[PDB]
RNA sequence: GGUGACCACGGGUGACGGGGAAUCAGGGUUCGAUUCCGGAGAGGGAGCCUGAGAAACGGCUACCACAUCCAAGGAAGGCAGCAGGCGCGCAAAUUACCCACUCCCGACCCGGGGAGGUAGUGACGAAAAAUAACAAUACAGGACUCUUUCGAGGCCCUGUAAUUGGAAUGAGUCCACUUUAAAUCCUUCCGCGAGGAUCCAUUGGAGGGCAAGUCUGGUGCCAGCAGCCGCGGUAAUUCCAGCUCCAAU
């Protein structure tokens, strides 16, 4: 019987015709353009698009001015500028259909470490996500694709309990610098 | 120097007989707090003598700026040796419990079964 | 009917060799990087008959 | 034509229902005859034991011989020849010796040449070719 | 008299019934022994006491079917509770710790609970996610600018190398703290802990379907390959090898 949780499912999903050649140019080149770790953090974002894109085409079907659709349609569209990908109050549906990849890749932490210059270098900005540098609001963020709230776009910045930022040279300066005074001196 | 204990969620339990809330330990890059320096630091807070004052939850999140948790507070010793778990009150040498362990008892008490009402034997035991 | 005897005649006189050492090949993201940049953004040369990217010269 | 009316759904239902009696795939599936024919009762593998090693003649239009392997089941005493895959393996298995056999991927079909034989082999005295023939785990003894 | 091709009656099931699942343009198709609900059985049947409440199996009465000790007169046997073992098997965990949480029974705040929780095992499976980054060189290049071109200024670049170079970090290890019940685990952190020859990514492939070499060795209708199409008979894009590449990783 037991206490416990269950209801685990995938983020994703892996593509049927399995190498078209012009499905591996497109996602390899999202890889690059934008320093991912891996393929499938791709069909993740893909995965996840396809879901909104699905919701919002299931109210596209329904009769205007019914509970539903323009209850969970604000919902729906609010989650999106919430997140910084619709704008100003774009905010009536169809709209969302004409949307792509290149979006919820955009406002991954990731990019927006070099977008405000920060990194240098998009790969930077993936190691020092995960080396624990940089910090959102109060939190130490450890991950590179936790997508950035647009509130919460202002208060990313070096940690305060970070070697740039402040305080506690790393271990390779501490080191190199007490060969200077032990060592050498 | 750097630690500010502010609280959340103060109740207070009439009829528990206490004082209860959420501890919010700030803390920079020095690391946790212990439960002692917690009580004597949140004993002047409200007065009651570090004595009475019962600490567990405490749970630190990264950066380790920052951590929660539950403590409490009883209006006397002898409450607290009353409304508080054993746990709690064993955590600091008041009071403490039998070390028989679980499968002497089982052992034991599947036995004394066996054996009719004659005290002696259930006394001889295990 | 059939001799078993030749089984494994193959790899039996096949002469041996060794798998050499250098590049401790990168990997995870790294490689990938390297390789977008090593078809994608870099050399895009003027095109010479389409590719060959195992081919040889 | 089809029977399109409104209160048949059930001269429907019966007519797909006997409809497939003639499909082949599910003849296979739900008749019964299968389970009780394979010797891998409806399982996916089966371990058996080594009786012989005998070679197979392929099919013309290529000539070779492919040395296979007479295994007896344990869990129904039913014999098989299963071809031991990859070069110079025949070599490794001896007599009497405990293999896991597996199928070969067409379910039934025996594969390409191999006139016959539906069985690869797997594992040897809790082993596996796979690493036998790449030389990691050795032969144990 | 009642039922019947609106298919009864008969037979079968790899059938405990639902609630759901993975699949899925819409419609289905198979699975649901699976923690939630409902049913049944404690080797098999029958009968029993007792009980409000049971035809109760951590009761007993035989029988049947199993099986233990023996002083040979007799006696005690029921894991489809938890652990464990054997057999079966393609195919599945520790004689672990505990009532601290949720709850229950009691005469009961106080005992007990293999109900239950906690550890261990655990590529059943799901989430996140390291396996390096960067400056300057040496260069290897290519959009401005400059040059008829060759050349050069350089905002742009990127390839390999020298690692030139220090910076950054975690995997580890381990002061310390929390945790918890006591741990453990997690989160916190003192201290140590990256120049590859390391702290070392593998599995299949490389004719096509199908992304990837008529690169180089060896065999020569053998060995062997090949889910299908096929290759192998003396330059194999197909076998065994070497180097290179590709997919996911
Ligand atoms: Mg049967
Ligand atoms: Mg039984
Ligand atoms: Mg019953
Ligand atoms: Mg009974
Ligand atoms: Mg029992
Ligand atoms: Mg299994
Ligand atoms: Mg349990
Ligand atoms: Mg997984
Ligand atoms: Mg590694
Ligand atoms: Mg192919």
């Amino acid at each position: 019987p037991v206490a416990r949780s269950w209801v685990c499912r995938k983020t994703y999903v892996t593509p049927r015709r399995p190498f078209e050649k012009s499905r591996l140019d497109q996602e390899l080149k999202l890889i690059g353009e934008y320093g991912l770790r891996n393929k499938r953090e791709v069909w993740r974002v893909k995965f996840t698009l396809a879901k909104i894109r699905k919701a919002a085409r299931e109210l596209l079907t329904l009769d205007e001015k019914d509970p539903r659709r323009l209850f969970e349609g604000n919902a729906l569209l609010r989650r999106l500028v919430r997140i910084g990908v619709l704008d100003e109050g774009k905010m009536k549906l169809d709209y969302i259909l004409g949307l792509k990849i290149e979006d919820f890749l955009e406002r991954r932490l990731q990019t927006q470490v070099f977008k405000l210059g920060l990194a240098k270098s998009i790969h930077h900005a993936r190691v020092l996500i995960r080396q624990r540098h940089i910090r959102v609001r109060k939190q130490v963020v450890n991950i590179p694709s936790f997508i950035v709230r647009l509130d919460s776009q202002k208060h990313i910045d070096f940690s305060l309990r970070s070697p740039y930022g402040g305080g506690r040279p790393g271990r390779v300066k501490r080191k190199n610098a007490k060969k200077g005074q032990g060592g050498a001196g | 120097d750097t630690v500010t204990i502010r609280t959340r969620k103060f109740m207070t339990n009439r009829l528990l007989q206490r004082k209860q809330m959420v501890i919010d330990v700030l803390h920079p890059g020095k690391a946790t707090v212990p439960k002692t320096e917690i009580r004597e630091k949140l004993a002047k807070m409200y007065k009651t003598t570090p004595d009475v004052i019962f600490v567990f939850g405490f749970r630190t999140h990264f950066g380790g700026g920052k951590t929660t948790g539950f403590g409490m507070i009883y209006d006397s010793l002898d409450y607290a040796k009353k409304n508080e778990p054993k746990h709690r009150l064993a955590r600091h040498g008041l009071y403490e419990k039998k070390k028989t362990s679980r499968k002497q008892r089982k052992e034991r008490k599947n036995r004394m079964k066996k054996v009719r009402g004659t005290a002696k034997a259930n006394v001889g035991a295990g | 009917h059939g001799s078993l005897a030749r089984a494994g005649k193959v790899r039996g006189q096949t002469p041996k060799v060794a798998k050499q050492e250098k590049k401790k090949k990168k990997t995870g993201r790294a490689k990938r990087r390297m390789q977008y940049n090593r078809r994608f953004v870099n050399v895009v040369p003027t095109f010479g008959k389409k590719k060959g990217p195992n081919a040889n010269s | 034509g089809k029977c399109r009316g409104l209160r048949t759904a059930r001269k429907l239902r019966s007519h797909r229902r006997d409809h497939k009696w003639h499909d082949k795939q599910y003849k296979k599936a739900h008749l019964g005859t299968a389970l009780k024919a394979n010797p891998f009762g409806g399982a996916s593998h089966a371990k058996g034991i080594v009786l012989e090693k005998v070679g197979v003649e392929a099919k013309q239009p290529n000539s070779a011989i492919r040395k296979c392997v007479r295994v007896q089941l344990i869990k129904n005493g039913k014999k098989i020849t299963a071809f031991v895959p990859n070069d110079g393996c025949l070599n490794f298995i001896e007599e009497n010796d405990e293999v896991l056999v597996a199928g070969f991927g067409r379910k039934g079909h025996a594969v390409g040449d191999i006139p016959g034989v539906r069985f690869k082999v797997v594992k040897v005295a809790n082993v596996s070719l796979l690493a036998l023939y790449k030389g990691k785990k050795e032969r144990p003894r």
